RNA sequence: GGUGAAAAGAACCCCGGGAGGGGAGUGAAAUAGAGCCUGAAACCGUGGGCUUACAAGCAGUCACGGCCCCGCAAGGGGUUGU
RNA sequence: UCGGGGCUUAAGCCCAGCGCCGAAGCUGCGGGUCUGGGGGAUGACCCCAGGCGGUAGGGGAGCGUUCCCGAUGCCGAUGAAG
């Protein structure tokens, strides 16, 4: 009994081209494919653990350039903060700052009167 | 999910560097240039104040630099060195030595550059009047 | 088969640019006295003929 | 409703003829004639004719009319080409495609 | 009104009815927890503490589902390593009744 | 190596020197039309959508945004500016 | 050319201090799998703790291809394979 190729390795094939739509020239065309999609995984699997820094840092920058106004240091706004026992600012929702602005007026003489 | 700005009306402002550290200076006037001091920041925007500095021809600046600080500038070309001291600098045109350190500080893409073009430099003042202009420090 | 050759495949982008210049343009034609004919300009054109 | 002409298996290559075929695309009738007519190329002779039946069909088959009839759209495929071979000096030898056209031109009346 | 409550790990500004999917929860397919985690509100409830204390959020267990699955894959070069993994992480959904702090 | 059950292998008209086509006709089917079952891939093309002429590139990835498309919306798809 | 811009009671050096930033480390929430402990007389499934970078290589469990029994069967023109 002969087991000659058949599908099997057109259909292996098809499933990564599929993957590999829309990437430049011939990226989109073999296994120049395999290869992109090789680097694309670990690139996105990289970027996943990124993504948060990415916005750690997005928010940070954005109340640092909030406190900043009513003249202070994230480094101290956040340094009450601790004082002030508040876990409330996970920094991503210091995105008061932006809508609601109130809250977070609030939040500063809050730390500040934490401070000393 | 965070919060995201849309198109704004960008803010100006004015600058008196007249003994001003020219680094020193550089820097905000780099912060500004980022809409950075604003708390609702966007890197891939571009929503920066429009930074107007006049009385360049005045920065201070420390140390021997005036005769000491030479600025390169490569021409293409066989021995295209060309060395300029500080001096020769403002000497003829000088809005440059701030120009040439506001580039600096700013990032390096287009949108760097599209930030140097908000940047409006000159010695004076007598800066086109316009409208906003509202003076800083 | 010798000394300088080249070190790519050309690629069909690059291809088709070098080829941006390769389109022709159409002829210069224009309707003789005679005839409602089309003539290329300065020529005379069978059927049709000409004067002096 | 469009009035299709096909001449396949022409040989004359692609390439080629494609410079031709563009001259005319979206053009009058009236007007691709003229322009196949006084076209420096080999390859107007075939656009030509191709074209000529195009309208021939056109009307003597749909009663679309002639005074009216525009290139839609034509384009020429590629078919497949005669490899020669060609005796090469220090005796390798190389193999010619000399290919060959499948062109083909498309009109429709113009509008109302 | 504003309220910021904490759940699974991670804290989310809260509105007067809205859906909002969050880390998996043991609740029944459609009952009522009440997110005993809250910290500010529409008017400075302000979370002196950590928590605030006599407050409370509730919200009812929509349903919970799986989410659009992820490639996790991993390939080390030179090294005949390749790993391909599906991992579709699970999310709970909720509409959010009281904002009753 | 393989049209189709059967040659029923396309009369006849039309453009063309022919080739080849367009109609007509046969057939269940003719993108089954004669190296004609199926007809993948590379490769060439035509039309459409998004995109691009101050910009630096293992060509992807993460984010936001604009446009186009499927859905009543929540959503998704395509594209790619930064 | 100190990575660069730029820096001079500093953005340098020494001494002392409080902050904050900062990894795929540690935490939190969710989920895998395996090993161990337990419930359970039991199988079952559930809970708790812990291990889970990896080339040469050892070990385990699987997926698909052709063929044979299951076929004098079953699906198949209301459409098999591809
Ligand atoms: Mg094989
Ligand atoms: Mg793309
Ligand atoms: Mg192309
Ligand atoms: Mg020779
Ligand atoms: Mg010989
Ligand atoms: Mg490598
Ligand atoms: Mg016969
Ligand atoms: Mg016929
Ligand atoms: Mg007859
Ligand atoms: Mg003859
Ligand atoms: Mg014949
Ligand atoms: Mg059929
Ligand atoms: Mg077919
Ligand atoms: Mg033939
Ligand atoms: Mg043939
Ligand atoms: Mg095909
Ligand atoms: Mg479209
Ligand atoms: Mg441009
Ligand atoms: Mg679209
Ligand atoms: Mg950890
Ligand atoms: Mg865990
Ligand atoms: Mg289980
Ligand atoms: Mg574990
Ligand atoms: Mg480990
Ligand atoms: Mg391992
Ligand atoms: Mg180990
Ligand atoms: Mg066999
Ligand atoms: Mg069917």
């Amino acid at each position: 009994p002969r087991a000659k190729t058949g599908v099997v390795r057109r259909r292996k094939h098809k499933k990564i081209l599929k993957l590999a739509k829309g990437y430049w020239g011939l990226r989109s065309k073999s296994r120049k494919a395999r290869e992109t999609l090789f680097a694309a995984g670990n690139y996105a699997y990289a970027h996943r653990k990124r993504r948060k820094r990415d916005f750690r840092r997005l928010w940070i920058v954005r109340i640092n350039a909030a406190c900043r106004q009513h003249g202070l240091n994230y480094s101290t706004f956040i340094h009450g903060l601790k004082k002030a026992g508040i876990e409330v600012d996970r920094k991503n929702l210091a995105d008061l700052a932006v809508r609601e602005p109130q809250v977070f007026a609030e939040l500063v003489e809050r730390a500040k009167a934490a401070q000393g | 999910k965070t919060y995201v700005p849309k198109q704004v009306e960008p803010r100006w402002v004015l600058i008196d560097a007249e003994g001003k550290t020219l680094g020193r200076l550089a820097t905000k006037i780099a912060t500004l240039l980022r809409g950075k001091h604003r708390p609702d920041w966007t890197p891939n925007v571009a929503m920066g104040d429009f930074v107007v500095v006049v009385n360049a021809d005045k920065i201070r600046v420390t140390g021997k630099k005036l005769e000491q600080k030479i600025y390169t500038r490569y021409s293409g070309y066989p021995g295209g060195l060309k060395k300029i001291p500080l001096e020769k600098m403002l000497a003829t045109h000088p809005e440059r030595v701030l120009e040439h350190a506001v580039k600096g500080m700013l990032p390096k893409g287009p949108l760097g550059r599209r930030l140097f073009k908000r940047l409006k430099v000159y010695a004076g003042p007598d800066h086109p009047h316009q409208a906003q202009r509202p003076e800083k420090l | 088969a010798k000394h300088p050759v080249p070190k790519k495949k050309t690629s069909k982008a690059r291809r088709d640019a070098r080829r941006s210049h390769h389109a022709l343009t159409p002829p210069i034609l224009v309707p003789c006295p005679e005839c409602k004919a089309m003539k290329p300009p300065h020529t005379v054109c069978p059927e049709c003929g000409y004067y002096a | 409703m469009e009035a299709k002409a096909i001449a396949r298996y022409v040989r004359i290559s692609p390439r080629k003829v494609r410079l031709v075929v563009d001259l005319i695309r979206g053009k009058s009738l009236e007007e691709a004639r003229n322009i196949l007519r006084y076209t420096n190329k080999r390859g107007a002779y075939f656009v030509a004719k191709v074209l000529e039946s195009a309208a021939a069909n056109a009307v003597n088959n749909h009663d679309m009319l002639e005074d009216r009839l525009y290139v839609k759209a034509a384009y020429v495929d590629e078919g497949p080409a005669l490899k020669r071979v060609l005796p090469r000096a220090r005796g390798r030898a190389d193999i010619i495609k000399k290919r060959t056209s499948h062109i083909t031109v498309i009109l429709g009346e113009k509008h109302g | 009104m504003f309220a910021i409550v904490k759940t699974g790990g991670k804290q989310y500004r809260v509105e007067p009815g809205l859906k909002l999917r969050v880390e998996k929860l043991d609740a029944e397919p459609g009952a009522t927890v009440e997110l005993p985690v809250l910290l500010l509100g529409g008017e400075k409830t302000v979370v002196g503490t950590p928590v605030v204390e006599g407050a409370s959020v509730v919200a009812e267990v929509l349903g919970h589902g799986r989410g659009k699955k992820i490639l996790v894959s991993k390939f080390k070069a030179k090294v005949q390593y390749r790993r391909k993994k599906g991992h579709r992480q699970p999310y709970t959904e909720l509409l959010i009744k009281e904002i009753r702090g």
